[PDB]
């Protein structure tokens, strides 16, 4: 009962017999899943998770420079050196300056100048590597009958709702068995090689905020970077030497690039970490299911003889069809639900669909509430539940 | 359509281990829980254990520490095995496939069914205590009183009274088979209420198989 | 397996139409069906009823069965001398794994005498058994009919569970029945509770005898 | 004396006689004016001055956000509304997301949301106009001959040195008169209009770094702007509504644009901010000098009789000329000093060319140092300085 | 080759404005600096001021109360004006191109000079003060005593001693032209030291324009 | 205009070379050329030097003229009787806006008669002109030669600026020079000062008379 509210929900129906059915799985997305005698069953993406991330290469967006000096010489002296210039922790860059008898010189020509400045990186942002082993998806099924609305927000305690069934995929092991009960066994054989193409794309750490890159734009980032887990290179996209008429040479520091990172990240996909998991947003799955294993629970139940009241009024989901809970006063249960669409109130020909296939009541007691779902024509048409006189009838109109 | 056929031995030794084997025709072994009934004589039925073809098994409570269960899936077969049979298990064991759940709309179906017996020449000497006489201030007219037998094995055993003298009211209840294998069973005679402080009554129990005879007095109080 | 509590017989003339109850718990009946089969010595049971209104094709249209929220029952109408066996009620329990439990049966019996009500002498263990280090509790049914009966214990208020084995009827000279049941106890477990009974239930008639230490 | 050393400096040689002289000006170059008969001047653009500058459009790149509300409706129950879209200080977005009988609706469909968040800019960035008629230019205009060895350090005291003289053009008056004292004066008339086109550029005023913008990119900046001289526009370019699983809206500031402004601005020019008048490195200007009124301090000296003394060797400059400073002991001053290139030391044929037209001593006191500008032709040559057996000749060498 | 030529009146009225001009030929008129000169007789050459054809103007500051200059480009002209001639302006004036950096390989150019003449037929009577002699002379030999005749106009005026009397030893000194324009003359005597105390000696002036004669005695101490 | 300082008179014999002397300070001819000019009675001056050597087209070769620091100097060779006349040395100055300044001017003279040493004699202010607030300084000089003499008035240590007016020399009987000079005053002046002094200055000799209103 899950899938009734999404807007990305695809209906299939198996051809009559055959075991196999290839749906196609999308994260956030519902899948309902039918078949000839065979119970409806939801079938869903919950989260895409990536766990021993490998590190390729830290960028460098915030810096901070210290001990700024300088030296120079006079012309056809030689070049300018000073002692900062044997230390990788530092940036320098050489120059020509003009230099004559006004500045201190006995010879006019071209003087060599020499600066460096300390680099020290102070917020920095890492870039990982997602290894195809380390993948894992998470999937939920569930049929429809019974687990009424008061499971509808439970993340505690889902090893004891015997409703629900959680599998996890791996490209490791793209198998798994799922015991559902009453109603026997699910299979699943999923394509995780040919899910999405990750080779292609990074996993990227910001501040607390994490995206996903293509692999070439991150080599292309123009910051200075180290690879591995120190020694940064190309320190000279973030210090800008003001050269000012070819005589003096200052040093300055780029502001934070936070915005620049931020405006080109505009249009990757966003995503979150959970301790040491990465958890995504994003990304599609193929899978094909085995319904042999799959069986009816209680297909050989009698018909409930006592009536039926509303608990509440057959409202239309988004994709047309119509929910209906009813209470049941009888009892004699456990007793097949009797439920059909009619075009004509004598001949009771049942037209329609059944969504919640084969319905039925478990408990005993009277009082008993229950909810099914239903596909009505398009047009005019009566919902009627019950047999005999004491049946209830509410007349619907689709499109 | 569905056809079970038992088959197995008729007859086991005791305390050895007794096997029987369900063959399943003319239907897929995965739609039941396959299951092991018996019926011993004279008592109610009672459930064995079910087991499922991918192996899921549950069995008895109070059987679990003797039985065993086995499913196998390319004969269409599966077998029962019981350890440390009893004199009591002798029942008529049957197979059939219970539904745990509906699935099936021609019901449930059932087998035939097999007379087993567990024959020993094991023999054990009986107990006798004396059922004591209707307690003070019976009068005036009937009370009851008898022996009890206790604990013996094999049937039959002879209980008289007087060494036969007494045959008016005497009454020989039949022998129960207690769970653990053994046979018991009382026999109790009416007499005088007047006649109890003049007369005394003497319980006399004789086993054959076993060599025991046992001569018991009832006393009052 | 669990116990679904049934009446010992179900008496009638031949044309009656004869009901057979069977009372459970909210474990097996409040969340399963419930099945009915017919008994005959020596041989498997045979089913007349699942999912509990439902008759298995080739039995006839006189079998019929109706359930409540713990309680069930059988009609058989039109009763005739070829329906003289056990009837056994049986369902599933949501217990521990999965359990069959069968009812405690109940015997069909045709008239061919007025009914009788059956009389209980009931003896406490010996005290020569009490030097043995044991105990065992005597409860006598004699002179009754049909040949069924329903025996139970009490423990000063409460029915024991185990400890107890029970005769079938035997058939008397005189077309009558009778049977026997036995307590078996410990010592401690005697001198240590006030009074214990033995509990007989007939068609239409209940008897308890009740013995203490004191 | 100042060109000497300059990498930029470009040698005029106007007609003789001739009174019109077409110069261009470039910033931080110098040029040298020469003629025959007319003193060696040096005319140097030194800065250009905008005063008066108007706003066009402010922009906003650094904001916070609080005070964050919602409201949510049924479907089929209308529009959701807040207090907060009435207000224009505040960003609001509304948008449609599922609802149903799960989340605690009646009815199944997309349900309206509206969420508000507070505008408040922190830090931002000023974009002004350029009219062409508040445009100001700085023209240095010199005399070589003076400025002994006495001026290294020296700053105060420019309005007694009449050798040299400012003047200032506008698109107003682009004529000026200069007295130089003893040589005269000299006559500016520039072409202002034709100097760089600044109708199309703007002058763009970040947190005190200034550079010069196209003004139809400026346009496009996708950042919050208002008109005019707080009521926000496109408040929307720094505000992120995240919608997670069509559930919830919250709303994120992003963080500070400041490298993003860097590293578009990377190849503009850049400028600075002198108090409240901006200064610009960059721009040329055609001029076109009167050399008419202008005339030789000294042409009737006689020739010095003493003999001189090098006090620093001759050098040669980038451009090829030679600089002497020489000191003379004679007391007859002033008096002509006698200077010229010599390729026979018997005829003394004067050869070459002397940049410091006509230098002459005018201090009358002994050991007075002085200094001047040669040019000596391709390959060797002498330097003859005095008269007598006493003069000093220095051997050269060209190319 | 160049050659400068005054023009302007060679006599003028006192107390009233004096005008010279001066015409320049074969030469260009912003090639020297303009200046006028002036030589009074008896005094020495004095600079009066000096003008380029710009308009900037510099003037001797002892006349810049009384003086202004003039500069007409398109005439190759350039003019003098003096407010408020005395008698003691009369002199040679002459205009001439000076170099005030040397511009010009030829030095300087002159002109040819003319007399200016301030004739008035105002007068003013002397005023007689006795320059007495020194006290104390030698003891035997000369001393010297006289008179003393400031501020009259003009010229000439007569001096005796005792009525004529005395003649030996007469010192009559020129007499000096103030810049106020008034004359002014000294006359002493030279008397034996031991005449002092017994004859007096008087001073006779007499002016004949101003109708003023005076007749002062010079007494010791 | 400044003063540029100049001897009185320069002698010497027909065919001798005769020096005029000119001392001036930094302002004018330590920035600025110095000319010399022979002046004419009635007639405009006589360029002679000019840039200190140079002689314009015209000027006998007899002439020249050298420089100092601070002092110039002219010469003559071949004293002849043709250049009985008045030498003035001129120069630019650099004071407040530029003033040619012309010096005290020498007089040359063909020596036709030994040299006489000056006679002075000096006249304080009598006192009836101090009742009419005025006092004036007479300073006499007599028998001199040849005809020009250099009068400068102190004010006890320091020269006068104003207030002196004096004669040119006028030839007396006996073939001989004299002249007169004038010392203007107020009588505030006269009383607050020791003492005055005219200082008389020859060719060859110096004479001071100081007179005290004490």
């Amino acid at each position: 009962i899950r899938c009734i509210g999404v807007s990305n929900r695809d209906f299939v129906e198996g051809m009559s017999g055959g075991t196999w059915v290839d749906v196609v799985l999308e994260h956030g997305g519902c899948v309902t899943v039918m078949a000839q005698d065979k119970p409806t069953v939801d079938i869903e993406l919950v989260t895409t998770t990536v766990s021993n991330m490998a590190e390729v290469r830290s960028y460098c967006y915030e810096a901070s420079i210290s001990d700024m000096a300088s030296d120079s010489r006079c012309p056809t002296q030689g070049e300018a050196y000073l002692d900062k210039q044997s230390d990788t922790q530092y940036v320098c860059k050489r120059t020509l300056v003009d230099r004559g008898w006004g500045n201190g010189c006995g010879l006019f020509g071209k003087g060599s100048l020499v600066t460096c400045a300390k680099f020290a990186c102070s917020k920095k942002m890492t870039g990982k590597s997602i290894q195809p082993e380390n993948l894992e998806y998470r999937i939920m099924l569930s049929v429809h009958g019974s687990q009424h609305s008061g499971m509808i927000v439970n993340d505690t305690g889902h090893e004891t709702d015997e409703n629900r069934a959680k599998v996890e995929i791996t490209p490791n092991s793209p198998r798994a068995e799922a015991t559902l009960g009453g109603f026997g066994s699910l299979g699943l054989d999923c394509e995780p090689r040919t899910g999405l193409d990750f080779s292609d794309l990074y996993y990227l750490t910001m501040n607390n905020k994490h995206w996903l890159v293509h692999k070439e734009w991150f080599h292309d980032i123009p910051l200075p970077w180290h690879a591995g887990a120190p020694h940064w290179n190309n320190k000279e996209a973030l210090v800008e030497f003001k050269d000012a008429h070819a005589k003096r040479q200052t040093v300055v520091v780029l502001g934070s690039q936070e915005g620049a990172v931020h405006t080109a990240l505009a249009g990757a996909l966003e995503a979150e970490m959970d301790g040491a998991k990465g958890r995504l947003s994003s990304g599609h799955l193929k899978c094909r299911l085995k319904m042999d294993k799959l069986r009816l629970k209680g297909v050989s139940y009698s018909l409930c003889t006592a009536a039926f009241t509303f608990t509440k009024i057959p409202a239309e989901t988004l994709h047309g069809t119509v929910t209906v809970e009813v209470q049941y006063a009888g009892t004699d249960g456990p007793c097949k639900v009797p439920a059909q669409m009619a075009v004509d109130m004598q001949t009771l020909t049942p037209v329609g669909r059944l969504i919640t296939a084969n319905p039925v009541i478990t408990e005993s007691t009277e009082n008993s509430k229950m909810m099914l779902e239903l596909d009505p024509p398009f047009g005019d048409s009566y919902i009627v539940i019950g047999v005999g006189e004491k049946k209830i009838t509410h007349h619907w109109h689709r499109s | 359509q569905v056809q079970l056929q038992e088959s197995g031995p008729g007859l086991v030794k005791s305390s050895e281990t007794l096997s029987l084997s369900c063959t399943v025709s003319g239907a897929s072994i995965s739609n039941f829980y396959w299951s092991w009934v018996r019926q011993p004589p004279g008592k109610g039925l009672e459930w064995m254990g079910s087991i499922y073809y991918t192996g899921t098994i549950t069995y008895n409570p109070s059987l679990k520490s003797r039985l065993t269960m086995s499913v196998d899936t390319s004969k269409n077969q599966f077998s029962l095995k019981l350890n440390s049979v009893t004199a009591a298990d002798t029942a008529v064991y049957s197979c059939a496939g219970l539904d745990r759940f509906n699935w099936n709309d021609e019901g449930d179906c059932w087998g035939q069914g097999t007379l087993v017996t567990v024959f020993s020449a094991s023999t054990k000497g009986p107990s006798v205590f004396p059922l004591a006489p209707s307690s003070k201030s019976t009068s005036g007219g009937t009370a009851a009183l008898g022996c009890l037998v206790k604990d013996y094995f094999p049937e039959p055993v002879t209980v008289s009274w007087n060494s036969g003298a007494l045959t008016s009211g005497v009454h020989t209840f039949p022998a129960v088979l207690q769970s653990s294998g053994l046979y018991s069973l009382s026999s109790v005679v009416t007499v005088p209420s007047s006649s109890l402080g003049t007369q005394t009554y003497i319980c006399n129990v004789n086993h054959k198989p076993s060599n025991t005879k046992v001569d018991k007095k009832v006393e009052p109080k | 397996q669990s116990v679904l509590t049934q009446p010992p017989s179900a008496s009638g003339t031949p044309g009656q139409r004869v009901t057979i109850s069977c009372s459970g718990s909210r474990s097996n009946l409040g969340r399963n069906t419930v099945n009915w089969y017919q008994q005959l010595p020596g041989v498997a049971p045979k089913l007349l009823i699942y999912s509990n209104n439902r008759r298995p094709s080739g039995v006839p249209d006189r079998f019929s069965g109706s359930k409540s929220d713990t309680s069930a029952s059988l009609a058989i109408s039109g009763l005739q001398s070829e329906d003289e066996a056990d009837y056994f009620c049986a369902a599933w329990d949501d217990s521990l794994n999965g359990l069959y439990v069968f009812g405690t049966g109940t015997k069909v019996t045709v008239l061919g005498q007025p009914k009788a009500a059956p009389s209980v002498t009931l003896f406490p263990p010996s005290s020569e058994e009490l030097q043995a280090n044991k105990a065992t509790l005597v409860c006598l049914i004699s002179d009754f009919y049909p040949g069924a009966v329903t025996v139970a214990w009490k423990a000063d208020s409460s029915p024991v569970k185990a400890g107890v084995e029970t005769t079938t009827p035997s058939k008397q000279s005189n077309n009558k029945y009778a049977a026997s049941s036995y307590l078996s106890l410990t010592p401690e477990q005697w001198k240590s509770h006030r009074s214990y009974s033995c509990q007989v239930t007939h068609e239409g008639s209940t008897v308890e005898k009740t013995v203490a230490p004191t």
